[PDB]
């Protein structure tokens, strides 16, 4: 594959580096169309900029908490995090979001890998092997109340045990509702003047629940939960703007007011070099 | 003699012509086209109105001033009271369509002013107000009026900084959508062939716009001396292979 | 029993690793593909697709002003503009090309620059963009610019100028990362003749700059952008 | 070999090595040749 | 394969060993040409000094420290160590330095191991399961300021977790700018009068930042990363002369002012055995 | 699953072993090879350079 | 020894994976399938029998 | 695998809607039976509701 | 590959793939076409 | 066999087994043949 071709001197009738950009086209103009180029290779395919590969890296996306601890006399276990949930999401950590929200139509399969750490912020005699249990809870499934109800039965609902400190990991088939996932939406639920906008109402993927299944220790443990997620079997459409000002909720293209200015200003003039 | 200026576009009893266009731009360079069976899930025999609905319809017009920010429409909404394209939006569960946007504006030799003509594909715009606050259903569907980007922000409704292309995201690179530019000093129209976009086959076209249009001053108006220092911008949009099913008793739609 | 011995590396989690894992949700039935246009496969398809630079940064805030390049009449010899061309900083970091070449630590190629004119059609003017490759100095007058690679551009009928930055360097990579041993050069344009303006015409034209990856472009090393960050995580 | 009876357990799906830039830099329904006036 | 062929007496013209080393010239003098000598083969292949071999085993290039502790109130994690970061190079241990240093260009694929070992100085009621989470940080990235940064997310870097006491492995392409990677550098960035000399400006690889990923316990943990290259698919240009002198600095050839004598005195004369 | 049995020597670092690994920079396309003059294969081939022998080391 | 290096999701339990186990009873011989009527292979299949819907909730 | 042929208008003396439940039988009444159709398919095996799978984890 | 001996160890069976609702939806004894009188 | 799709992963090359000392030893222009006098 060359990169140029030999091309030398030029006077002819025909301009190719004069267009016209009000027709919305980026004419495929080359250096050897302007100067005199000798032939080069590419010695490149750019595997790496491959949308498999852009979005084929395993990123944080969710961190959330859950303890070990004596649950007698707690009255709300979500609450005393004895078993914690997360609204499944793509867009609480800004980092995979912006990669994401560079295409509008997405569609994949996802890796996931849960990586779980143990803490003991006082006195203990010996850090316990707890495990942990992550319960996929699909919109319709009855949500845990208790770290021990007869919901983590899981007898339908998918769910992974595994050791603090260690690592869960699955992979998840496309499973939205359309033929590609959504990272815009301009519409609503339905046509309803109050109505919440945006892929808020899309993206309604239910949640995973985390506890931990031992009963209880002297001390308290406090585990740390870290999902991560990894795209395979890409498929992207429809490539817009860069996201430029920061994100201020999860699902809305909202941002933040008396906002700086993204774009640096110049130590001088437009001459300035 | 054919020239990329000199254009007509024929759809049903509605014709257009042009004769300083700059070509036109076809979106991902994809003609529009009516669902095919292997793409279809909705079991019910659609409805093609052709002719009727795939037609010209004029919008109002707008004044471009020496400060003016720019609009914004939406789609199918700005067409939502047009003819009987517009009652079958309204009478049916789903529908699909493609487009032809057609922008005018012209001026003189001595004129200048670049507006930006470009469609994107689920515009979701930002509330100005940040946090997680919502923009109310009227708010995104303005009808023909369109969205000045110019007016002052009103509780419920979007963010409005033109330079933020009401979304977060930077004016500049507005470009990777399909765009087209109205250069008074070369044009005096801007012509956007739209292709149904979206990751369903058919779909509601009350409760989801498909697209916004926006056209948007670049290099401000500029009017020689003495003159009035205004222009009109009229946007003209024709519906194509337009489909609609599952018809039933038409929506009350908010407000 | 298969005897086996584990390698260092055991257990670890490399966010980079491509292997087969079990499916959580055996036999699910994804929803039928149906063709969406627009599809993209390779960024390196849409970084040639050009967006405009906001070469005019000196303004206060972020406006639409800092993507209009001024051009005054009845001006000789004198510059309309200047940049370095550290493509993954200043006026190029908020572009679409900026913006993606920002996830990857190397670029080389060519890169093509743009400017369209829109002043009055009845209005003339030429023009002089230059390229200097790196070695000296951004250039301070037409004479030092003209030098270099550059382009002599008429203004009229066809309203855009293209001129390409031919990939001109020793080593075949540079840092996206702004390094001065990987500096690509400076970017200047100068006034050709001048601008005229015709009668009953006053004040100010101005010149739209845009930037795109000639077919020429290569990016690797992907890595995290300086573009986007968060100090507590989002909520509904 | 695959380990899984999915096909969504599989690894990475390797380059699409299709790459056409031209849906995108050159959507104009009138062909545009590279050295010809762009507005004739 | 000969080592030696069989050769008798001579009485000849010509001269096997007499030369004139003043041509640059090594002639392959053997010792068949100056003595009488049998036949014997060599039974050798010369594995073992092949520049693949030479270069192609472990050897540690790095060691340095992170801590698991309370990090409120901790203005700079950075200086606390609540996590750290490598300016990767090699030339910081001298024994790999100086086999590398015995070419001037140097090309190949490079091997990591990365061993972290805990440490509790003082009273601890147990030893802790951490997680080290090792982030490769790439010029133009945005380097970690917290130990939990919006950087650890790694969307785009790779990373790897892994336990304390255990060890991590992952392999790195040639990643040079150039053809091959200089070990020797005799210029500067531009030309500038008080610019750095030398691969100082070549070598720019950024860094890569280490953490513990756990929360802290009541006491403090001392964990020592040690981090081990291996070069694998290697071609190396131009020999140079061995280094001498012990080095002063990463990058420079320099070496420490009153300095002791590298060559060894004679304790006698030069007749001496 | 297949049944296995882990030998002695598990999880061991031998920094002298030969094994393949992930890499971390997968679908990185390095840089291409340009002819260098001076490639070294060997050891053995440098040695047979002579060098000057500091013989007089009486100083 | 096979070379080997264990992945993350090791030791985990999945209670949707589907690998093969020991079995705790070898050369055990189940009790032999007699015919018996009624046989269900998939619950598309029964949801197609229509059953009464209490539409009058009222009560 | 089609999940609905394409069914156009209907006037017949054949009444598919009109049954007698009394039999004990549910009749494979479809879309097309009362209502014009359009051709689809099914994409779909079922392959997660079957008993294998059902009662599988 | 099976590393067991027995049947019972090894993985899920793999979809019927018979469905016939039949059995459930029609068990009359006399056959009854769609669109002909069910009671003649 | 190799278990990862890069080649940055496999192992160790083996002997190039080339080895030619002369472009160090002998890189002189005009070629001297032991034996034959160093300087004719
Ligand atoms: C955009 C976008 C795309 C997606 C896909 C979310 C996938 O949702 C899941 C997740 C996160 C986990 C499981 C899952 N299955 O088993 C487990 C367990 F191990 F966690 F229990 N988790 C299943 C689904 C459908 O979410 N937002
Ligand atoms: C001379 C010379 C040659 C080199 C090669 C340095 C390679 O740089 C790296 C390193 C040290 C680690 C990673 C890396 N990728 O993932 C990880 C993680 F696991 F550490 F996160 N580290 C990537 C590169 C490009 O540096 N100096």
């Amino acid at each position: 594959t060359v990169a140029s071709i030999s091309s030398g001197p030029k006077h002819t009738q025909k301009v190719p580096i004069l267009t016209a950009n009000e027709t919305g086209a980026t004419m495929p103009v080359l250096p050897s169309d302007s100067i005199e180029t000798r032939t080069t290779y590419m010695h490149f395919n750019g595997s790496e900029t491959d949308v498999e590969c852009f979005l084929g890296r395993a990123a944080c996306v969710h961190v959330t908490e859950i303890q070990n601890k004596d649950a007698t006399g707690i009255d709300n276990h979500r609450e005393a995090k004895l078993f914690n949930d997360w609204k499944i999401n793509l867009s609480s950590l800004v980092q995979l979001r912006k990669k994401l929200e560079l295409f509008t139509y997405v569609r994949f399969d996802s890796e996931y890998t849960i990586l779980a750490t143990a803490s003991q912020p006082d006195s203990a005699n010996y850090s316990s092997n707890l495990v942990v249990q992550a319960m996929y809870v699909p919109p319709g499934a009855p949500n845990p109340k208790e770290w021990d109800d007869y919901t983590w039965q899981s007898a339908s609902n998918p769910s992974v045990f595994f050791k603090v400190g260690d690592t869960s990991r699955f992979s998840v088939p496309y499973v939205g509702l359309a033929s590609a996932y959504n990272c815009f939406y301009d519409g609503y639920s339905h046509d309803d003047a109050e109505t919440q906008y945006g892929i808020t109402v899309l993206n309604h993927m239910g949640s995973m629940a985390f506890r931990i299944v031992n009963e209880h220790d002297e001390h308290k443990t406090l585990v740390k939960i870290r999902v991560y997620h990894r795209a395979k079997h890409v498929e992207a459409w429809i490539p817009r703007a860069p996201r430029a000002l920061p994100y201020t909720s999860i699902g809305r293209t909202n941002y933040p007011k008396n906002t700086e200015p993204v774009i640096k200003k110049r130590k001088g003039d437009i001459k300035s070099y | 003699g054919y020239s990329d200026r000199v254009q007509q576009i024929t759809l049903g009893n509605s014709t257009i012509t042009t004769q300083e266009a700059a070509n036109a731009v076809v979106c991902y360079a994809e003609w529009p086209e009516y669902l095919p069976d292997v793409d279809a899930s909705d079991v019910n025999k659609t409805s093609k109105p052709d002719t009727s609905v795939c037609r010209f319809y004029t919008l109002d017009s707008k004044t471009w001033t020496t400060g003016s920010k720019g609009w914004c429409w939406k789609l199918p909404d700005a067409l939502k009271d047009m003819g009987v394209f517009g009652q079958n939006m309204f009478f049916h569960s789903l529908g699909r369509s493609g487009y032809t946007v057609h922008v005018q504006c012209n001026a003189t030799k001595f004129h200048s002013g670049c507006l930006l003509v470009v469609v994107i594909p689920e515009h979701q715009l930002a509330s100005h107000e940040g946090g997680n606050v919502s923009v109310k259903y009227t708010f995104t569907h303005p009808g023909e009026r369109g969205i000045d980007l110019s007016s002052a922000n009103e509780v419920g409704g979007p963010v409005k900084d033109v330079l933020y292309n009401m979304n977060g995201t930077l004016l500049g690179n507005l470009l990777i959508f399909p765009h087209q530019f109205i250069n008074l000093r070369t044009n005096n129209t801007a012509t956007i062939v739209i292709p149904y976009i979206n990751s369903v086959p058919i779909d509601s076209m009350t409760r989801h716009n498909n697209v916004s249009l926006m056209v948007i001053p670049i290099a401000p108006l500029t009017v020689p001396t003495g003159a009035t220092p205004s222009l009109p911008i009229t946007v003209t949009i024709a519906p194509m292979c337009t489909e609609f099913s599952g018809i039933r008793s038409k929506s009350i739609v908010p407000q | 029993g298969l005897p086996t011995t584990t390698l260092p590396g055991s257990g670890q989690f490399l966010t980079t690793d491509d292997r087969q894992s079990p499916s959580a949700l055996p036999n699910y039935e994804p929803t039928p593909r149906i063709h969406i246009p627009g599809k993209v496969h390779n960024l390196l398809e849409i970084i040639q697709v050009d967006t405009l630079i906001p070469m005019n940064n000196t303004h206060t805030k972020d406006e639409v002003n800092s993507y209009l390049i001024p051009l005054n009449a009845n001006r000789q010899n004198e510059q309309v503009f200047g940049t370095n061309l550290f493509i993954g900083d200043g006026v190029f970091k908020t572009t679409l090309l900026g913006e993606i070449v920002q996830y990857y630590t190397h670029w080389s190629g060519s890169l093509r620059f743009s400017l369209m004119y829109t002043g009055p059609a009845l209005s003339s003017a030429k023009l002089i963009l230059a390229y200097t490759p790196p070695g000296a100095r951004g250039p301070q007058d037409r004479r030092e610019a003209m030098l270099g690679t550059h382009v002599v551009w008429d203004i009229g009928l066809q309203s855009t100028i293209v001129m390409t930055i031919p990939w001109t360097s020793g080593v075949q990579f540079r840092y996206t990362d702004p390094d001065t041993y990987t500096s690509a050069g400076f970017l200047s344009c100068w006034y050709q003749t001048s601008l005229i303006l015709p009668p009953e015409t006053t004040g100010q034209v101005y010149l739209l700059s845009f930037i795109s990856a000639c077919p020429d472009f290569k990016l690797r090393l992907m890595k995290d952008t300086q573009t986007i960050s968060q100090t507590v995580a989002l909520t509904e | 070999i695959n380990y899984y009876k999915d096909a969504a357990s599989t690894s990475s799906a390797g380059q699409s090595l299709s790459m056409d830039p031209s849906k995108f830099t050159e959507p104009v329904k009138d062909l545009m040749l590279k050295g010809a006036p762009a507005l004739n």
